[PDB]
RNA sequence: CGCGGGGUUGAGCAGCCUGGUAGCUCGUCGGGCUCAUAACCCGAAGAUCGUCGGUCAAAUCCGGCCCCCGCAACCA
RNA sequence: GCGUCGUAGUCCGGAUUGGAGUCUGCAACUCGACUCCAUGAAGUCGGAAUCGCUAGUAAUCGUGGAUCAGAAUGCCACGG
RNA sequence: UGCCUGGCGGCCGUAGCGCGGUGGUCCCACCUGACCCCAUGCCGAACUCAGAAGUGAAACGCCGUAGCGCCGAUGGUAGUGUGGGGUCUCCCCAUGCGAGAGUAGGGAACUGCCAGGCA
RNA sequence: UCCUCCUAAAGAGUAACGGAGGAGCACGAAGGUUGGCUAAUCCUGGUCGGACAUCAGGAGGUUAGUGCAAUGGCAUAAGCCAGCUUGACUGCGAGCGUGACGGCGCGAGCAGGUGCGAAAGCAGGUCAUAGUGAUCCGGUGGUUCUGAAUGGAAGGGCCAUC
């Protein structure tokens, strides 16, 4: 489910999601799933979009997951007033900004790779694209 | 607060005293130090008292 | 809730910046540890406060083998 | 190491003296000789010096490098400083324990008119 | 003393020829000898330390220092400050005398003696050897101290290698293997 | 430790300091599991007997043979050896958290607390103490050698009756041997199995049994006399 | 040293069972007589003495006197 | 999850009191008494003190979690 | 009758082991008896409870015999 | 002035680590002895005192060498003060400032006052 | 109520029933000085000794330590050991910082006496920041300052203190 072990602090601030991404190049695999849009991307969406890639190739290739949630997102319970502290931690999300490479894969043909990435991008809430390794 | 207040009387015969604290459990002995006496303007030995 | 207490601000920081013409005994910088060190014609109180020892302009320098910030006072 | 542990042995006195701006009388005590010189408060300009290596002192001593050699150099530098004008000095231990021929060099110069 | 002169005469002319040294001082030499008696289980009472100190005062011509614990470890239930061992360092004349009365009177008295495992070096020519018994030396006549305290001896030499130290120690005819 | 059937035998004991002699023509043998109450007038050799028995004096005749399986623990009259400058823990334990009593080992805090000295009380200075606690700490300090031969020289000096009954109980399940000097006839009546009564002209009577039948032996060899005191005065 | 802190260091002349009398300084106060010394070294005899292993079929041939 | 309490052998309970020391009754096992079984007598065995952890040192002190048991959920 | 050991796990205790052997037997490993050297374990008189014995008996010491090539601390008899 | 060595500084890795060869006139370190003032929670290991038979082995100090450490542009990017505009949880335009990381590369320090050799 | 960190937008300051922790002491040495010393962790060898006890030498370069939370600091050590002592002094104080005020803090230097050091010098408590309670009313010791006709006293006042 990709939830960190032994975190220093339990609750974090809201923060802001600004700027452009850093891991914008395919490094290990030959085909990557670059994100174009911006937003936050939870742990279950990572899991649900990995069981779809794994079924498409279904025996072969290495699947690299570059993003990791490591960010607590709280919420107040139902029918409670404002104040009286901060809400309990429920799920963990990974902040995504344009240019970030989310998933990447090696060992499969380009056309079958494109099929697995299209199935992967129907579970993700941001506009993502398909990118291939280069030589710099 | 286990330390109790004690006063260092002046042995020079005048009425003058400092005031400090002392753990009467760990140190049941009687303190004595050479301090200053403004009344006489000399260094005299001060011994503790209630 | 369980938390929700703080402590009053202590108002540290440099008081006389670079180039100030200070008087004798005037406080130059309040600090907790020893961020700046005491150079020529300055002292250091028990609070690590740096105070002018003689009147004159302040000068900040990074002299030393460990690259430490020093505060000194010119005789101007 | 000997010398490295010696510079650190006498750095606080070397630094306190500089902060006071006092002329210092440094002492170097090798097993074969002993040296002494006086430096300006800044530390760059050195005014006078005397040592057992110097021939005018080594001429009279059978063995340079003992107490009777220290008394020679101590008196020699004191007679050299007082002719110039330096009468206010601060003794610089420089790391060597102030017991042996380091001391005799101090006492001889002190007795020879140096005010410290 | 006698062993020091033995060195100065017929160990220098041996080792300089053996290793083709280019200078006199390049020959290795012994600098110090250390005797350790880690009394260990003495947290119970101090008599185990007093008697061990007397033991080291007997074997060695000095008085032993008491070395205490450095780190509090609960695996052996000891905490920092506890006195745990007795140690004697010997340099010079007393080192030579102890060496003489070790390799002459002491070391052949070992029960089931077969010699010293010459492999047991620490890679710098320093040699370490336990004794497992206290009765080897004539300074104490058996039925005086209850326990049989085994101790450890360490010869420290100035060899930059290990075969140099081995050759030095074989020049004095050690019971090597 | 396990104690054999030859505990202590003295034969033809004789002692004197100058002209006046304390003990002469004294002999006995002590069996296993015995408590020996020693009684007599003040200054009659009772403590000198213990000094002889544990390597401190020399008889005029000799032959005080102990057993080969005897370990001796002694407790004397005066609490003077220990210094009035240490806490109870530092004094009894010697600063060690583990205390090997004879064979086994016990924590020092627990061992000292078995004598009614709790965690708070284990910080009190010895000079800043009472008489009864002084005696209790004396006993706890000198009874840690774990030897099965107790030589107690008036251990009931300044102990309340509750601690007295505690000692009376604790002296009966102890499997070794004990020799107690005491002027407390009521204390010794409970625990005494053998008697060492001193008399005039250096007579040291040895009798087997408790005071109850010692009185019957006296009434068998009866002598009746009641003119005990003189009761004169101090001043005119 | 430290001025009467250590036990006395006296020059005894100990002896062996075959002689080997030599001058060594030790904290004994009395020159003891003991067993062999390095002069009577079991360094050229003791090694083969310790060996007490080997030989079973030769034992059979001794039992096979028939 | 708003507030409290508790978790000690196979069962029921002490000891959590301000830190160094695991206890009672029943139950189990092995002998004895009896024609045999109960009852009774003697001897012995056992618990990582809920769990993840956080003082030389804790079952006790502190927190995370699990379970169970109570209480409160009022004025419109 | 004479000595020694002087109350100690011992000059008590003879278990269990390592070697060397002798016999009967076609054959001694599982699985015999005994001998020699060394090794020297529990054990310091025994909880609840329980057994025999009235006289040459109880207690203690030794000898013999049936089975049997070899193999009794058992069984059956005899005396002090 | 050349040349090397010692003491006190300036400036703090472009100056510090590592690899190799080097020097014993003088100076430097080990060195020899320690009874003596002096010291070892044991020891001339260290700190001291007497000296000088050897040695440059160790340790210093010299150079040579790009395995490190270290310094490091130009250009671009991120951010951002003021003024405007968008589909405005984010951006864009005019103007002013302008990183960080990284690349090219530079890289075995320079030096100022005294005493002592040698020439 | 007090202390430390973040929110706090690179001077100071800045709220919430915002996010995480501590205090209501200790020390007669755990203070002052004069000497002296430098940690964690790992590797190899070495009696009972082991994953880890003491010893020996190599790497390591403060990942160590501080009387107790956090932050800043500390090699000239503020960390560790020893000797001698009481400056954990009296009267003052140029000049500053911080508060609406009550108040709180820092401070060279002057006068009297003192400790350490051969001296230069250092010392008006502790590496710093928490360890705390105005006034009234009383208690204790000193002080001719006043003392209701005068001489005393009572009671006040002043200093130290509960
Ligand atoms: N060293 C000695 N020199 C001289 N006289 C001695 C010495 N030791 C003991 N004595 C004498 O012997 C006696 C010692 O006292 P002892 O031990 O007999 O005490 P006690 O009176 O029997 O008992 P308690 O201790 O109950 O008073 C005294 O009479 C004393 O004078
Ligand atoms: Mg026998
Ligand atoms: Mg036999
Ligand atoms: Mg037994
Ligand atoms: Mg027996
Ligand atoms: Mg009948
Ligand atoms: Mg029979
Ligand atoms: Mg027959
Ligand atoms: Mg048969
Ligand atoms: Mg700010
Ligand atoms: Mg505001
Ligand atoms: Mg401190
Ligand atoms: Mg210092
Ligand atoms: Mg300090
Ligand atoms: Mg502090
Ligand atoms: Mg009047
Ligand atoms: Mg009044």
């Amino acid at each position: 489910m990709l939830q960190p072990k032994r975190t220093k602090f339990r609750k974090m601030h809201k923060g802001r999601n600004r700027g452009l991404a850093q891991g914008t190049d395919v490094s290990f695999g030959s085909f990557g799933l670059k994100a174009v849009g911006r937003g936050r991307l939870t742990a279950r969406q990572i899991e649900a979009a990995r069981r779809a890639m794994t079924r498409a190739v279904k025996r072969q290739g290495k699947i690299w997951i570059r993003v990791f949630p490591d960010k607590p997102i709280t919420e107040k319970p139902l029918a409670v007033r404002m104040g009286k502290g901060k809400g309990n931690v429920e799920y963990w999300v990974a902040l995504i900004q344009p240019g970030k490479v989310l998933y990447e894969m090696d060992g499969v043909p380009e056309e079958l790779a494109r099929e697995a990435f299209k199935l992967a991008a129907a579970k993700l809430p941001i506009k993502t694209t398909f990118v291939t390794k280069t030589v710099m | 607060g286990i330390r109790e207040k004690i006063k260092l009387v002046s042995s020079a015969g005048t009425g003058h005293f400092y005031t400090t604290t002392k753990n009467k459990r760990t140190k049941p002995e009687k303190l004595e130090l050479k301090k200053f006496d403004p009344v006489v303007r000399q260094h005299v030995i001060y011994k503790e008292a209630k | 809730t369980r938390n929700g207490r703080d402590s009053e601000a202590k108002r540290l920081g440099v008081k006389r910046f670079g180039g100030e013409s200070v008087l004798a005994g005037s406080i130059i910088v309040r600090q907790r540890g020893t961020k700046f060190h005491a150079g020529a014609n300055v002292g250091c109180g028990r609070d690590h406060t740096l105070f002018a020892k003689a009147d004159g302009k302040v000068k900040f320098e990074v002299k030393g083998p460990k690259n430490r910030k020093f505060i000194s006072i010119e005789a101007e | 190491d000997k010398k490295s542990a010696r510079i650190r042995r006498a750095t606080r006195a070397r630094r306190k003296l500089q902060e006071l701006g006092a002329t210092r009388l440094v002492v170097h005590r090798t097993p074969r000789h002993i040296y002494a010189q006086v430096i300006a408060p800044n530390g760059s300009e050195v005014l006078v010096a005397a040592s057992t290596v110097e021939k005018a002192i080594a001429e009279q001593l059978k063995y340079t490098g003992n107490k009777d050699a220290a008394a020679a150099v101590g008196k020699a530098v004191a007679e050299r400083a007082l002719e110039k004008g330096i009468k206010d000095v601060s003794f610089d231990r420089s790391g060597f324990q102030y017991h042996g021929r380091v001391q005799a060099l101090a006492d001889a110069a002190r007795e020879a008119g140096l005010q410290f | 003393a006698k062993l020091h002169d033995y060195y100065k005469d017929e160990v220098v002319k041996k080792l300089m020829t053996e290793f083709n040294y280019n200078s006199v001082m390049q020959v290795p030499r012994v600098e110090k000898i250390t005797l350790n008696m880690g009394v260990g289980e003495a947290i119970a009472d101090k008599k185990l330390l007093d008697n061990a100190a007397a033991d080291l005062a007997a074997i060695s011509g000095q008085k032993p220092l008491i070395t205490k614990a450095r780190k509090s470890v609960a695996g052996f239930k000891i905490r920092q400050g506890y006195p745990i061992g007795c140690k004697v360092t010997l340099r010079g004349e007393r080192m030579w005398e102890f060496f003489e009365r070790l390799i002459t009177i002491a070391v052949p008295r070992i029960r089931d003696f077969r010699g010293l495992s010459a492999k047991s070096f620490d890679g710098r020519g320093n040699y370490s050897m336990g004794v497992r018994e206290q009765i080897i030396f004539p300074e104490i006549d058996y039925d005086k101290v209850d326990r049989v305290r085994g101790l450890d001896i360490t010869i420290t030499t100035t060899a930059k290698s290990d075969e140099e130290g081995r050759a030095l120690l074989a020049a004095f005819d050690f019971p090597f293997r | 430790p396990r104690l054999g059937d030859k505990v202590l035998e003295v034969s033809n004991l004789r002692k004197s300091y100058g002209d006046r002699l304390l003990i002469d023509s004294l002999s006995f043998s002590i069996p296993k599991g015995a408590i020996v109450g020693i009684i007599g007038p003040n200054g009659a050799g009772k403590s000198t007997l213990f000094r002889m028995i544990s390597g401190q004096e020399q008889p005029d005749s000799g032959t005080i043979t102990l057993g080969e399986t005897v370990k001796l623990a002694s407790v004397d009259q005066f609490r003077d050896s220990m210094d009035n400058s240490k806490t109870v823990w530092e004094e009894v334990s010697g600063g060690l958290d583990i205390m090997k009593i004879g064979n086994t080992e016990m924590p020092s805090r627990a061992y000292v607390g078995r004598f009614n000295f709790k965690g708070v009380d284990q910080g009190k200075r010895v000079g800043e103490l009472s008489g009864g606690e002084r005696g209790r700490l004396h006993l706890a300090k000198l009874l840690q050698v774990g030897g099965n031969m107790l030589l107690l020289d008036q251990p009931t000096n300044d102990l309340d009756i509750e601690t007295l009954r505690a000692l009376e109980n604790a002296l009966l399940e102890f499997p070794g041997c004990a020799m107690v000097i005491s002027h407390d006839r009521w204390f010794l009546d409970r625990i005494a199995t053998h008697i060492l009564d001193y008399q005039d002209e250096g007579k040291v009577e040895f009798f087997e049994g408790n005071f109850t039948e010692y009185e019957e032996y006296k009434k068998r060899t009866l002598g009746a006399d009641a003119l005990e005191p003189k009761r004169i005065k101090y001043k005119r | 040293m430290k001025k009467d802190i250590h036990p006395k260091y006296e020059e005894i002349t100990a002896s062996c069972s075959c002689g080997n009398v030599m001058k060594i300084r030790s904290t004994v106060g009395h020159d003891l007589n003991l067993d062999v010394c390095s002069k009577c070294h079991p360094f050229f005899t003791g090694k083969q003495r310790d060996v007490a292993t080997g030989g079973r079929v030769d034992r059979f041939n001794k039992r096979f006197n028939i």
